[PDB]
């Protein structure tokens, strides 16, 4: 049995108490760090060209989900297809960024995660 | 001797080979045949066999309207909510079925040949019915104060309404019994209702409730109407906050399926008409939780109160009870009663029960002051704190 | 672990926020396993067996 | 949603993989439907537009059978959207299931999801 | 500042609520012994769980109320019972100690104080917004004609004088053993009386020399604290007698 | 006794023999059983033959008659067939019906359902019996409530009470409350029934008291029992809002099982042993003197009882010099059998993070940190004393 909770308040009295439950595990917020691996293998399925700006691109976005994440690269294929470029280039990721960003700005002024 | 051990081995190999011609003549598995009744019933059995009176689908009639093309007709709804119009077939007159009578109709050929039984609808009920139940009369402290003012409401006009009649009273209808849980509104219902000799139907509502909205509210009132035909009934309704919960919503939630249900009860007792001479006992565990109708006189004449058990009722229960178990007799019985704190009535008797296991542990013809005094010490200090009543009692 | 002479862990409890991409490594999980994926949520999302599988322990 | 309908072969070479679902969500009146109502207009075509309460017969067994055909429409003739006005009344996370009505509900979301895959 | 709706209320239970909460919360605890002398009164508890990164200061159950007389609560339970309740027993009698013994011209009668104590603990049990403390506290001192004394209160004030009283671990089970214990001929020199104290603390403390704690007092000299490496010498001696004696 | 056992065989004997005898030599000879023996045999198979419907016997009705909801969506007030009988349809047991006309033809099927399912839970548990040390007086207790009277209910019935029944396990979490269940159940050979308190209130609206009183009636037909009722404290805490069913459906549920466990129903050779945290946060309406005789209250475990339960699980576990038991012990507090066990399994799980298939003294070292804080952790503690 896999159950994922998202406090430590969930749990009931006969979780806490070991005996029958071994450990507990418990997951970071998303970090830049951690942001720019997971970004680096989305951004792999398109066109990149000389200078690296992952890292400019990661610790710009203070994300909230891993869609957030695929959304950056999702959006820089939309920026040059309506462009109607033959390969992506490093422009377009930093529009994407930028773009992504907002929408989840939009998201935290109304105090919502990714469902409305 | 060594002959005869051999065979209680065998015998059940030799029942178990046997066992397709075992099943064909005296019953269960394949050929099911008794062989005593379905025998003798077997010239009977023919007629309907012929008949196409199998199938005779489950169904309630609507309203008898007789039309043309085959002139008696019938127009019936079944248990599982479609109509049919029907057909009559000779073997009754078109005045047994009647309208808003169960009556029976073909699958196969849409027609009467025997009308159904009417309201016995709930199996789910009966599940729980045992008729005259009752521990044993020396644990109840036998006759109580509480069990007398109980006996001249109930008994006697079950017994006789032709004392009623004459002196002129009207007879009465309701007894609300009421406490927390242990105080026994169920025990005393049971001396009682044995003591009567009427029949007697206890029921949880807890059964009266089931599947959605309204299902439940059709069980109660069609066992409740049988009850109240049937002459000399007494209906004891054992703990309703299942059919007797409080009347609200809030619009986050909403109490409607038990107050639809426990509406339809409270209606039915005197009914809209004069009343009957047919008991009912209500047995709650709040009296918190209570709307005015129920309590109206002539749904309710007076209310007794079974809640923690009399300053008589303490005592007696330990001694009646002292009474029927092998125990020791230099003790007071009385003083380990009066040593239980506020004592619910399921308390008392605890004292009793968890003294003559240590009496029975030994096995001894009677028991000892040991056993006594390390039964009281434990009862006062535990178990009192962990009664029903403290958390109830407050609340009531 | 039977082995050893353990008793194995009956729950498994991951927690932390659910936009840290923990949710999609948890049912990552049972893809890399080839478990059966049963979803219970303490209502009947579509489950069928009697119609539920909340009140489903057994 | 308009570009793949017109050149898939720009969309898949791009770098964004395959045509799949859209997900509009947000609070009452925010035009998540009228985005889609507006493009579907311009087009005139690639378009099937079906009510969730289509799925729905009186007539049981018959509900999850209309889904497929409608669904298996827009994939011979494919890119084609498949899109669906309100999906609630069907899109229950709690369904009863004891009583024929709860059933048939319950039949329309199982092939939902089947299908989904299917496209 | 009181609560406008009570604590303590009478209900059935045969008691009161906070008194039943109460003597549990006594039930569950730590061992805290006290053995009457014919030279010193002394007090121990079983626990403090010392393990030197911390002190000992007024950290002690054991707290003097007044020159000759001390009491040691215990306040011990489950989970701990609290340190803040006994403070407010303690602050109220300490006053009234050194009040009476102002007023008497010899060693402040114990008595008194005890009657005292037992009337606190209740009062609040009858006060609006209030509820009775959950300890039991061993009162110990001197008369007016020097008779030593240690007398217990429970948590709703009930007094009793005492030759030796344990309370704790189920109170009715640690006192019934201290009787076996004590000796008359082992209170005779001011080592014997201490030694009657530990052994009762002894068994079942973790880690025990160093969580004992005890604290003596003198006739009309203050309390002396004994820390807890001067009284691991004791236990040892005691210790190895015990060993011996199975 | 022995002599006993001569009478009871002679039953049993002219039982297989009698049937065996007359239905062969009977047929043969004049006109007994004969053509009305065949008769029988044949119709119900010729009546019964391809398909036959699947139906449950609600009710039997006296009059040649009998309630059966058929299995294809319709109901039927079914005429019963020659040579079937009415009255060898058990309420308990659904009946085969012929699907053309609907008619009892027998009964080859009792059916069974996934509701039966979960009241029935067989047991084998690695720890058993004399797998636990210590609070010896706790299971003598236990003991003299459930053990003697259900072996031998016959003084227990006759002196005049009716039978002690159940103990109420409260006390510190973790002493080792749900061992000790399962431990006297196999002495006294009992079959042992689960179910979770919390596992009553469900979705489905009236399943809920349905569901309680097949609990019992089932844990009744299997004759001694002890139902364990595993954190029963759940109802009471706990107002779910999560269930459709709503504050109805507790208010129903928790009367249903005070009906079913005496009530009017009275019901003996069913003991309740409950698991509970505490019964301070139990229900009052289930709570209760006089259904449970006797409650146990666990003292806090001492260092004393600590080192027998160790050295079991020290005999299971590999076998070294390495395992250090004493210190473990003695560095906690006076608190549960469960850290014990704890200890034990966090210290092989953890050997397996290293790639080594070794529990050393490095492990258990490790595993007292976790296992300590999270039952209820020193600290705080070390301060109020």
């Amino acid at each position: 049995v896999i159950m994922a909770t998202n406090r430590i308040d969930i749990l009931d009295s006969a979780l806490l108490r070991p005996g029958r439950i071994d450990r507990k595990i418990e997951f970071p917020p998303p970090n830049e760090e951690a942001r720019l691996d997971i970004l680096k293998i989305h951004s792999r399925k398109m066109n990149l060209t000389r200078g690296i700006n992952l890292r400019k691109i990661a610790e710009l976005m203070p994300g909230a989900s891993g869609a957030e994440v695929k959304g950056v690269c999702t959006e820089a294929g939309m920026y040059a297809l309506r462009e109607r470029r033959v390969h992506v280039t490093q422009e377009d990721f930093e529009m994407a960024v930028a773009k992504v960003m907002q929408k989840d700005s939009e998201k935290n002024m109304s105090i919502k995660k990714l469902w409305k | 001797q060594s002959t005869y051990s051999r065979q209680i081995k065998q015998v059940e190999d030799d029942i178990q080979q046997l066992l397709k011609k075992i099943n064909e003549l005296t019953g269960i598995k394949e050929s099911d045949t008794g062989l005593a009744p379905p025998a003798l019933w077997d010239l009977a059995a023919d007629k309907q066999t012929l008949q196409s009176e199998q199938p005779l689908q489950v169904a309630r009639c609507t309203k008898i309207i007789n039309a043309d093309s085959e002139d008696p007709k019938y127009i019936i709804n079944v248990k599982q909510f479609a109509k049919f119009v029907v057909d009559l077939s000779d073997q009754v007159a078109p005045t047994d079925i009647e309208e808003g009578m169960r009556v029976g109709v073909d699958r196969n050929k849409y027609q009467i040949h025997i009308p159904l039984p009417p309201k016995i609808d709930p199996t789910v009920t009966m599940m729980q019915v045992e008729e005259k139940p009752d521990v044993t009369y020396s644990d109840v402290g036998g006759c109580k104060e509480q069990i007398e003012k109980l006996r001249e409401v109930v008994e006697t006009p079950l017994l006789h309404p032709e004392r009623f009649v004459n002196l002129g009273i009207e007879p009465p209808k309701g007894v609300l019994l009421f406490g927390p849980p242990g105080t026994g509104k169920t025990l005393c219902a049971r001396a009682v209702a044995n003591r009567t000799d009427a029949c007697f139907i206890p029921v949880i509502g807890s059964e009266l409730v089931q599947k959605y909205v309204g299902e439940g509210a059709r069980m109660v009132r069609e066992l409740f109407e049988m009850a109240r035909t049937k002459k000399a009934c007494l209906i004891f309704f054992d703990e309703i906050d299942a059919i007797g919960g409080a009347r609200f919503d809030d619009g986050a939630g909403g109490d409607n399926e038990v107050q639809r249900t426990m509406l339809e009860l409270i209606n039915q007792l005197d009914g809209f008409d004069p009343r009957g001479n047919i008991k009912v006992l209500m047995a709650t565990n709040r009296p918190d939780t209570l709307d005015p109708a129920l309590m109206r006189p002539g749904r309710l004449d007076r209310k007794i109160e079974f809640s923690l058990p009399d300053l008589e009722g303490r005592t007696h229960i330990f001694k009646i009870h002292a009474r029927s178990m092998s125990v020791e007799r230099d003790i007071r019985f009385e003083l380990l009663a009066r040593l239980c704190p506020n004592s619910t009535g399921a308390e008392i008797r605890s004292v009793c029960t968890e003294a003559g296991m240590f009496a029975i542990r030994a096995r001894r013809k009677i028991a000892t002051e040991k056993d006594f005094l390390e039964a009281v010490n434990k009862v006062i200090k535990s178990y009192a704190k962990f009664s029903a009543t403290p958390r109830y009692m407050t609340y009531n | 672990f039977e082995a050893l002479g353990i008793a194995q862990p009956k729950g498994v409890l991951l927690y932390g926020p659910p936009g840290t991409g923990k949710t999609l490594l948890a049912r990552a999980v049972a893809h890399h396993t080839d478990c059966t994926f049963i979803r219970v949520s303490g209502s009947e999302l579509v489950q069928k067996f009697i119609g539920e599988g909340a009140r489903m322990v057994r | 949603v308009e570009l793949p309908l017109t050149h898939f072969e720009l969309y898949k070479q791009i770098g964004i993989d395959p045509p799949r679902g859209v997900l509009m969500y947000g609070p009452p009146g925010c035009g998540k439907t009228m985005l889609a109502k507006a493009v579907a207009h311009h087009t005139t075509a690639a378009f099937i537009r079906v009510v969730g309460s289509e799925f729905v017969q009186k007539y049981l067994g018959e509900g999850p059978r209309m889904v497929r055909d409608v669904f298996r429409l827009a994939k011979e003739n494919a890119p084609a959207i498949i899109f669906i006005d309100e999906i609630d009344a069907i899109a229950t996370k709690r369904f009863d299931a004891q009583t024929g009505a709860d059933r048939e509900v319950q039949r329309i979301l199982l092939e939902l999801l089947n299908q989904m895959d299917g496209f | 500042m009181s609560y406008d709706r009570a604590i303590t209320v009478f209900s059935p239970d045969g008691h009161l609520f906070q008194v039943e909460y109460a003597q549990e919360a006594v039930k569950k605890g730590s061992t805290a012994v006290g053995v009457r002398g014919r030279d010193i009164v002394v007090l121990g508890v079983e626990k403090k769980s010392v393990a030197k990164l911390q002190d000992e200061r007024t950290v002690r159950k054991i707290c003097a109320l007044d020159d000759n007389v001390c009491m040691a609560f215990a306040v011990v339970a489950s989970v701990s019972g609290l340190t803040a309740d006994a403070r407010i027993v303690i602050n109220r009698a300490r006053v009234e100690c050194q009040s009476h013994r102002l007023t008497v011209g010899d060693p402040v009668t114990v008595e008194y104080i005890t009657r005292y104590i037992a009337s606190l603990k209740q009062r609040y049990t009858q006060s609006n917004g209030r509820r009775p403390f959950g300890i039991s506290a061993l009162i110990v001192g001197f008369d007016f004609d020097g008779t030593p004394r240690l007398y217990q209160t429970d948590p709703s004030g009930t007094y009793h004088a005492w030759k030796a009283n344990a309370i704790g671990r189920g109170a009715k089970s640690v006192r019934e053993f201290l009787e076996k214990n004590y000796t008359d001929d082992a209170i005779e020199t001011d080592d014997l009386t201490i030694k009657l104290v530990i052994k009762a603390l002894l068994e079942v403390v973790q880690s025990g020399g160093k969580n004992i704690e005890l604290a003596v007092m003198r006739r009309d000299q203050p309390l002396k604290i004994l820390s807890p490496e001067e009284i691991e010498k004791y236990v040892a001696e005691i210790e190895k007698e015990k060993e011996e004696n199975e | 006794t022995q002599c006993r056992l001569k009478l009871l065989k002679l039953e049993r004997i002219k039982d297989y023999l009698l049937m065996e005898e007359e239905f062969i030599r009977n047929q043969e000879q004049m006109k007994p059983l004969e053509e009305k023996q065949e008769e029988e045999r044949s119709k119900v198979d010729d009546l019964r033959g391809t398909p036959m419907s699947v139906g449950t016997l609600e009710e039997i009705i006296d009059d040649n008659h009998a309630i059966v909801s058929t299995s294809v969506g319709s109901e039927h007030y079914v005429s019963i067939l020659s040579f079937v009988d009415k009255d060898l349809l058990e309420p308990g047991c659904s009946v085969l019906l012929n699907h053309k006309v609907h008619a009892v033809i027998g009964v080859l099927m009792d059916d069974t359902d996934p509701l039966v399912t979960v009241m029935k839970v067989e047991k084998a548990p690695q720890e058993t019996y004399a797998d636990i040390g210590g609070l010896d007086n706790q299971i003598q207790e236990i003991k003299e409530s459930v053990e003697l009277p259900l072996t031998h209910p016959e003084y227990y019935e006759e002196m005049g009470i009716k039978p002690p029944k159940g103990v109420i396990l409260y006390g510190p979490p973790g002493t080792g409350k749900t061992l000790l269940a399962k431990a006297v159940a196999n002495q006294t050979s009992a079959t042992f029934l689960r179910v979770v308190g919390s596992e009553l209130i469900q979705k489905y609206l009236g399943d809920g008291p349905k569901l309680v009183r097949e609990l019992f009636r089932v844990a009744e037909e299997h004759a001694p029992s002890i139902v364990f009722i595993d954190e029963i404290d759940a109802i009471g805490t706990k107002r779910y809002d999560s269930n459709s069913g709503g504050e109805r459906e507790i208010q129903r549920t928790m009367l249903e099982l005070l009906n079913q466990l005496d009530g009017f129903d009275s019901r003996g050779d069913v003991k309740v042993i409950m698991a509970t945290n505490r019964i301070e946060t139990l229900d009052p309406a289930l709570i209760r003197p006089g259904r449970i005789d006797r409650k146990i209250e666990f003292p806090l475990p001492d260092e004393k009882t600590k080192k027998r339960i160790f050295q079991i699980h020290t005999s299971r576990m590999t076998l070294a010099d390495d395992v250090t038991l004493d210190d473990l012990i003695m560095a906690k507090d006076d608190l549960s059998g469960a850290d014990i066990k704890a200890i034990c399994t966090e210290a092989g799980l953890m050997a397996l993070r290293e790639r080594r298939m070794k529990v050393t003294n490095e492990d258990f070292k490790k595993s007292k940190e976790n296992v300590l804080y999270k039952k209820q952790e020193g600290t705080p503690e070390g301060l109020y004393l």
